[PDB]
RNA sequence: GGGUCUACUGAGAUCCUCUGGUAGGGGGGCGCUGUGAUGGGGUAGAAGGUGGGUCGUGAGAUCCACUGGACCCGUCACA
RNA sequence: CGCCGAAGAAGGGGGGAGUGGGUCACUCGGCGUAAGGUUGGGUGGCAAAAGGGGAACAACCCAGACCUGGGUUAAGGCCCCA
RNA sequence: CCUUUCGUCUUGAAACACGGGCCGGGGAGUUCACAUCAGUGGCGAGCUUAAGGAGAUUAUCUCCGAAGGCAUAGGGAAACCAAGUGCCCGCAGCCUAGUUUCUAGGCGAGGGGCAGGGUCUGUCAGGGCCUGAAGCCACUGAUGUGAGGCUAGAAACCGGGCG
RNA sequence: AGCAAACUAAGUACCGUGAGGGAAAGCUGAAAAGAACCCCGGAAGGGGGAGUGCAAAGAGCCUGAAACCGGGUGGUUAUAC
RNA sequence: CCCGAACGGAAACAUCUUAGUAGGGGGAGGAAAAGAAAUCAAUUGAGAUCCCCUGAGUAGGGGCGACCGAAAGGGGGACAGC
RNA sequence: AAGCCUCCCGGUGGAUGGCUCGGCUCGGGCACCGAAGAAGGGCGCGGCAAGCAGCGAAAUGCUCGGGUGAGGCGCAAG
C-alpha cells in the first residue's frame, strides 16, 4: 500500500536475473503472511561473506558467527545494530539494483 | 471516419425501460431501468419479444465508445482557466461551455475558443 | 540543501536539512492519521432514546378486517410503528456509537514525519496547487522572526519572499458553501493558507498573525498532520525558522 | 425568467420565427448601439410574458447587423 | 445440549459436561525462565532473584561460562552449565 | 464568549429589548460633523437631517421626521411614493445607507452623551 | 480469466481461451446527504419543474427553450 | 490406452454459506388389482433452462441463449390456414 | 409478424391461491461488546498503553504515564517434572560446463516423511498432549454469541391504580 | 423529520363517568406600494378595465408534479381487440 | 432505607436464573451514602472511606443448565480526622 | 357520434427545491422552595380586551435609588 512498495514491484519484475522476479510474488503475497526472518536462523545456515536476499523483514533474535551482508526491504532497528557490530553490511533492494557485483556475485541463497 | 455511423444506425439501440412500465403510470415517469429479481417474472426468464433484459453484450465499439456524436472527444469546461489545459490541440476534442455559466462571463469565455481554433457546440 | 532568508528577502546562509525532510511522502499512512485524530473532535451525536415512544399504541388484533393490518394504533389513530408517521426511528443514532480511530503512539509519530518532509518537494507543494513565487521551497526565516507584534509588517514578509499570491488565493473565499451548513455555523469554505511553525510559543508573533486568512501559528513541539495536511493532500505550503528546525531534529 | 425584462425578442416579418437579445435599460438612449448585444437564437414561438419589439423600432445603425439574418 | 446438538459434544465438546478433579489453591507460583533467553541482563556474578526467576529451565545453550546462583533448575541445565564452564548454585535463598 | 450559532444571534435582533434600540439606529456622520465633534458614529434622534448613499434615490438631503425604533429604520421628508389614492407615504430607508448632516443642540441630555465619548474639550 | 509497456498508483500493446441461469459466495461501478480539503470553481442569467437533444449495456450522466427569483457543482478522501 | 496438468497445480490449511417437504418421464422392483397412489435401484430433465416442434404446456423429442448479421442443419413437418 | 398479469408462498403450483383503485411523501440487517478470520499498515522478542497527569491558541493537539493484558513452554490433580536437535527426499534461486538448450549434478530457505526430546500414564512395546523461534497493536470488513437485535404481527401473566 | 410541540392555545381542541389517550396546522415582496378610480352584480381580495411595483401565481398570496378534469393543437374511430 | 413481582431463559419445566430490577411505603439534600478497622496479608508488611482503570469472567456458586459472580494487590484522582 | 393517444394551456391539489425566532444531543457552569403560607390549580384585571403572557381589587403596573437615553403606550397595523 506504500507508493514506493508498489513502485519497486514495477521495477523488480523488470530486471531479468531470475532471483529478482521471484521476490515479487513473495512480495505480492498477502501482507498477513508476508516474508519475515529472525536472525538466529540465518547465522546457522551461512558461510563467510555470504550475500543473502530476504524477501521480507528481519527480526533481531540470535547471535552472529561471521560478518555477512544481507539484502532486504525491511529491518528492525535493533536487528541492524546486531548486524553492524558483527561486521556485516546492510543493503536495500532499491539500492541493490545498481550493483554489477549484485549482478555477478557468488554464493547467494534465499531464506525466510 | 466513414466507419462512424455504420454500427449505430443498424445496431439500433433499445430504450431499456423498466419491466412492465407500460401498464402502470407509477413506472413510466420513473423512466429508467431495473433488474427484475423475481421468479414468475418474464424477462428474467427471457420470453420472446419483451424488450430483452439488458446484458453486457450490447456495447458500443471501443474505437468510438463515448465519442461525441460529431466524432470529437466530449470534455466540458467550467471557467476560463480550464481552457489552457486543452489536450494536444483543437483537432480531436469538442467543448461544452457550462450549462450554468453566466453570459457576462460567457462573452469573453466564448471568444477564447475560436481564437484557439476550438470547436464549440452550445454557442 | 536549502538557503536561508532574512526579514528582507536575500539569501544569506545554506544548510542541508535534517534527514527527515527527505522522507518518502507516504500518502496512505497520512490519511490513516489525518483521519484518526480528526475522529476525536466528533462530539457524540444521537437521537433521543425516548422519541415517539411516549404512547400506549397497540394493534387492534386480528379478524377485525377494519383493522386492515397489525399496524399498531392508539385507541383510534396509528403510531409507534417504525414505518409510519412520527414514531421512533428504525435505528436511531446514539452517542454510544464509536467515534475515534486509535493509532499507536509510534505509528502516529513515524507518519507525522511524512507530511513534514512533504513540505520539501516543489512537486508536491504544487500538487496541492499552492501558488508561490519563491524559487526554493520550503523557506527558512532567520530566527529574529519571533519578535514582531504589529500585524501589518507580517504582510511584507509574505511579500518579501513572494507569497502574496496564495494569500490572495485564500482570499478567494468560495462564497457560500452549499447545503444546510450555512445555517449551522459553517456558512463558508476557505482555501487553507500558509503555515508558520515557530520554535517557542508565547512569542509576540504567535498570536500576531491570526488575521491573515488561511494562516495559523503552531509550536513545533506540537505541530502534526492536522496542520500540515488539511484535507489529506499533504504538501501545503509551510514556513520554518532555524531555531525551530533544531527543535525538530531531535527525533 | 423573461419577466425581468432583462431580455428582448425581435420581431422580423412577424412570421413564425423570432430573434432574442439582451436589452440594456440603461444607456438612456434610443440610438445607443451598446445597449444591444446581438446573439444567435431564433425562436419558433413568441414566449408568453415576452416583451416584443418591432424591427423598425431598432436604431438604424444596428439594422445592418440584423437584416442579413432576416 | 443432549438432544440435537449432542454431536458437538463428541467432536468439539469433550469435557463440556461434568467436572474433572479439583485444583490445589496453594500451588506455589513458579517464575520459570528460559536459558535461551538469558544471553542478556537485559540487553561476573548473575542471580535471577533480582530478576525474580525461580527455576532455571533447560532453555537453549549458553555462550559464556558465568556465575549462576538461583533457587532451583532442572538436571539437564545443570550439566550444561558445568559443561561450558559455568556452575549452578542451588541456594534456597538470596 | 457570546455564541456564534446563527440562530441565537438572530433572536436578539428580532427581540431587541427597549433600552437597546439605539443599536439599530446609529449611522455614520460626515467629516465636517466629526471635525468639530471628534466622533465617528452616534445614534439618530429626531429633529435632525441626513444624506443618503444607497438606493434608487441616492443623494438626498431631508429631515429626520420618522423612525422605527423597535426594528430600526427611519424616514425623511420630501421623499414619498404615491399610493393608488394619491396620498403620500414615507419612503423607508435604513440608517445603514445614510450619512447625518446636522443635529439638534437643544437638549442638554443628548449633549452629555456626546461629551462622554472622550471627544476633546467642547 | 490467463501469458508485455507507461504512470509519486492507474493507463496501453499483443496472444490464447471462456460466454444459460435461483439458494449462495465473490469482483468492480453510479446516485443521495454531510465533513475535510480541493489547479478548483459557478451565481440575480443558480435550484427545481416541463418538454425535448446527446453520451454511456446499464446503473445514470449531460445538454437546449421556458418557467423560476437566490444561492450551487467538478475531483479526492472520509462519515 | 485415453484425457487434464506447472498460463489455468495431486495434497494441506483457512473465511463465508444455502441446502435436510421434491416432482415427473423412462427403465428394473415391492405393496397393493387399481391410482396424475405410495414406497425402492439406475438415468434424465425440471426445478434454476430460453430457443423449435407436439394446439395451447414444468417435465416428450431436438437442442444449452455475450451481442448483431449471414448461411447450413437437427426433432418435426411439407393441400390452405402456415 | 411473435407475445397468459405483478410480487410472493410454492414439486409445479400463479392463471379458480394470497396481497394488489391511482398519485405523491415517508418507510426496514443498524449499535455495541466479545470471539474468530481476511485485507491493510506500524513495530518486533516483544507488543501495547488504558485509566490518568502536565503544557498548550484548549475537547483537536505534544509530552509523560506499562497500570495491566497477550505472546514469550507444556504435561498432569497435585506434590512436581519440564525440551527446541538429526537423518532423508525435495521447490524457487544460485554455481558449474554443456547451455548440446540444460531434474546434468551439487547447494539446497521453505516444505514433507521417518526421527529424537519434555511431560503424565502404563511394569516394556506403547498411549495422550507439548516441542522444529513471532506475535502484538490499530482501521475497515465479514460471521457467530448476548443484548429490541432486519420489519411488523397473539392469546397470555404480573404490579399498581379506576370504575 | 426533528422531542408531541417552530403556528393566535399547545398537553391546547377533543374521545372517554375514569385512571387516561391524544391531535392538525410554517413562507405576500424590502418597503402593503393591499389595486385609488370607471362599468356588472346586492354582496363576496368577485368580474372587467386601469394603477403599484423587478416580478404579481395580489390574501386561497415562493417556487408549483401526479393521480384529475376541461378547452385547444396533431393524428385518428361505429366489421370490429 | 424497608416491602416486593411476573414476562422470558433453560429451545419443555418445577431448583436456578431473569432480579432486589419493574413497582409499593417512608425520608432527605444539592449532592446524598459512608467514613476512622475487632481492616487486611503472611516473613512479619501496608494503613479511613469513595469512586475510576485493571486485577477478572480469575476465586467461587448452580437440574454443574442457562447463567451468576468477588476479594487482595497494583495504577489514578483528592489524600484532611477531631 | 364516444373518444383514443400524445402534447400546449388552465384550473384541483401542494411534493420537490429552497428559507427557519424550533427542537435534539453533547460537554462546562449552576444547582432547594416551603405556616412570614409553597409548589399546583380557580377566579378576576386594560377605553374600546377573547386567548397567551403578565398581573392580584394597590389587576397591562405603585414607590425609591442606579444605568439608560427620545420616544412609549405587549403579543397585535384600528
Amino acid at each position: 500500500t506504500n507508493i514506493m512498495l508498489r513502485k519497486l514491484i514495477t521495477s523488480l519484475k523488470k530486471q531479468d536475473k531470475a532471483i529478482w522476479v521471484r521476490v515479487a510474488e513473495e512480495l505480492e503475497a498477502p501482507r498477513r503472511k508476508r516474508a519475515y526472518i529472525n536472525i538466529y536462523k540465518i547465522n546457522r545456515y551461512s558461510k563467510a561473506n555470504d550475500i543473502i536476499v530476504v524477501p521480507g523483514k528481519v527480526l533481531g533474535v540470535g547471535n552472529l558467527d561471521h560478518p555477512v551482508t544481507v539484502v532486504a526491504l525491511s529491518f528492525s532497528k535493533p536487528a541492524k545494530e546486531k548486524i553492524l557490530r558483527s561486521g556485516g553490511k546492510v543493503m536495500s533492494l532499491y539500492k541493490a539494483i545498481q550493483e554489477l557485483n549484485d549482478f555477478k556475485g557468488k554464493t547467494v541463497r534465499l531464506m525466510k | 471516419k466513414p466507419a462512424k455511423k455504420n454500427m449505430k444506425s443498424p445496431g439500433k439501440a433499445i430504450k431499456f425501460l423498466r419491466f412492465d412500465w407500460d401498464k402502470y403510470y407509477r413506472i413510466g415517469r420513473q423512466e429508467r431501468w431495473r433488474k427484475p429479481r423475481g421468479i414468475d417474472n418474464a424477462i428474467r426468464l427471457e420470453l420472446k419479444g419483451y424488450q430483452p433484459k439488458v446484458k453486457i453484450g450490447y456495447r458500443t465499439d471501443k474505437q468510438i465508445r463515448g465519442l461525441h456524436p460529431s466524432g470529437l472527444r466530449p470534455i466540458l469546461v467550467k471557467s476560463v482557466k480550464d481552457l489552457e489545459a486543452f489536450a494536444k490541440g483543437k483537432q480531436d476534442v469538442i467543448i461544452i461551455i457550462s450549462s450554468t455559466i453566466g453570459l457576462r462571463k460567457r462573452i469573453e469565455l466564448i471568444k477564447k475558443a475560436e481564437e484557439l481554433g476550438l470547436k464549440i457546440a452550445n454557442r | 540543501k536549502v538557503s536561508v532568508l532574512d526579514l528582507k528577502g536575500n539569501q544569506l546562509e545554506e544548510i542541508e536539512l535534517p534527514l527527515f525532510f527527505s522522507y518518502p511522502v507516504r500518502k496512505d499512512l497520512i490519511r490513516r492519521v489525518f483521519l484518526s485524530e480528526f475522529t476525536k473532535s466528533l462530539q457524540p451525536k444521537g437521537r433521543d432514546p425516548l422519541a415517539g415512544k411516549r404512547t400506549s399504541a397497540l394493534s387492534f388484533g386480528i379478524n377485525l378486517g377494519i383493522a386492515r393490518v397489525p399496524r399498531v394504533k392508539g385507541s383510534g389513530e396509528a403510531a409507534l410503528a417504525p414505518n409510519t408517521v412520527g414514531g421512533r426511528l428504525a435505528f436511531p443514532p446514539t452517542t454510544e456509537k464509536r467515534l475515534v480511530e486509535e493509532v499507536n503512539l509510534k505509528e502516529k509519530k513515524l507518519g507525522i514525519i511524512s507530511a513534514l518532509a512533504a513540505t520539501a518537494d516543489p512537486n508536491f507543494v504544487k500538487a496541492r496547487g499552492h501558488r508561490f513565487t519563491s524559487n526554493n521551497v520550503p523557506i527558512i526565516l532567520v530566527d529574529d522572526f519571533e519578535n514582531i507584534s504589529k500585524a501589518k509588517e507580517i504582510m511584507d514578509i509574505l511579500k518579501s519572499i513572494g507569497v502574496v499570491d496564495d494569500i490572495k488565493r485564500v482570499k478567494e473565499s468560495k462564497g457560500v458553501r452549499a447545503g444546510k451548513g450555512k445555517m449551522r455555523g459553517r456558512r463558508y469554505q476557505i482555501a487553507k493558507g500558509p503555515l508558520i511553525v515557530v520554535s517557542n510559543h508565547k512569542s509576540p508573533v504567535v498570536e500576531s498573525a491570526s488575521n491573515i486568512p488561511g494562516v495559523n501559528v503552531v509550536s513545533a513541539n506540537l505541530v502534526s498532520v492536522i496542520h500540515l495536511a488539511p484535507g489529506g493532500h499533504p504538501g501545503r505550503l509551510t514556513i520554518y525558522t532555524k531555531s525551530s528546525i533544531n527543535i525538530l531534529r531531535q527525533r | 425568467m423573461l419577466k425581468h425584462q432583462k431580455y428582448v425578442y425581435v420581431d422580423i416579418g412577424d412570421q413564425k420565427k423570432f430573434l432574442k437579445v439582451r436589452f440594456l435599460k440603461s444607456r438612456s438612449e434610443n440610438n445607443n448601439p451598446e445597449a444591444y448585444v446581438i446573439l444567435d437564437k431564433i425562436s419558433i414561438k413568441l414566449p408568453r410574458n415576452a416583451k416584443v419589439i418591432k424591427y423598425e423600432d431598432l436604431p438604424a445603425e444596428v439594422k445592418d447587423k440584423l437584416k442579413l439574418k432576416l | 445440549m443432549h438432544k440435537e446438538k449432542w454431536s458437538w459434544t463428541v467432536k468439539f465438546g469433550e469435557g463440556w459436561y461434568g467436572k474433572h478433579g479439583f485444583r490445589n489453591p496453594t500451588s506455589k507460583l513458579v517464575n520459570a525462565i528460559g536459558l535461551r533467553k538469558l544471553q542478556e541482563y537485559i540487553d561476573k556474578v548473575v542471580d535471577l532473584a533480582k530478576y525474580g526467576y525461580d527455576k532455571l529451565l533447560g532453555g537453549g545453550n549458553l555462550r559464556l561460562p558465568l556465575v549462576i546462583k538461583v533457587a532451583k533448575a532442572t538436571e539437564k541445565a545443570k550439566e550444561r552449565v558445568k559443561e561450558i564452564g559455568g556452575e549452578i548454585i542451588l541456594t534456597s535463598s538470596e | 464568549m457570546i455564541s456564534s450559532k446563527p440562530s441565537k444571534q438572530r433572536k436578539l435582533v428580532y427581540n431587541l429589548p427597549n433600552h437597546l434600540r439605539y443599536k439599530l439606529l446609529t449611522a455614520r456622520l460626515s467629516e465636517d460633523l466629526e471635525k468639530q465633534y471628534g466622533i465617528k458614529r452616534i445614534s439618530i434622534r429626531k429633529g435632525d437631517s441626513v444624506k443618503l448613499m444607497r438606493g434608487s434615490q441616492v443623494g438626498y438631503e431631508g429631515k429626520v421626521v420618522e423612525v422605527d425604533r423597535k426594528r430600526g429604520r427611519v424616514a425623511i421628508e420630501g421623499l414619498t411614493k404615491k399610493k393608488a389614492d394619491g396620498t403620500p407615504v414615507y419612503v423607508w430607508v435604513h440608517a445603514s445607507k445614510v450619512i447625518i448632516t446636522k443635529l439638534d443642540t437643544g437638549d442638554k441630555e443628548r449633549m452629555d452623551a456626546i461629551e462622554r465619548k472622550r471627544k476633546m474639550r467642547e
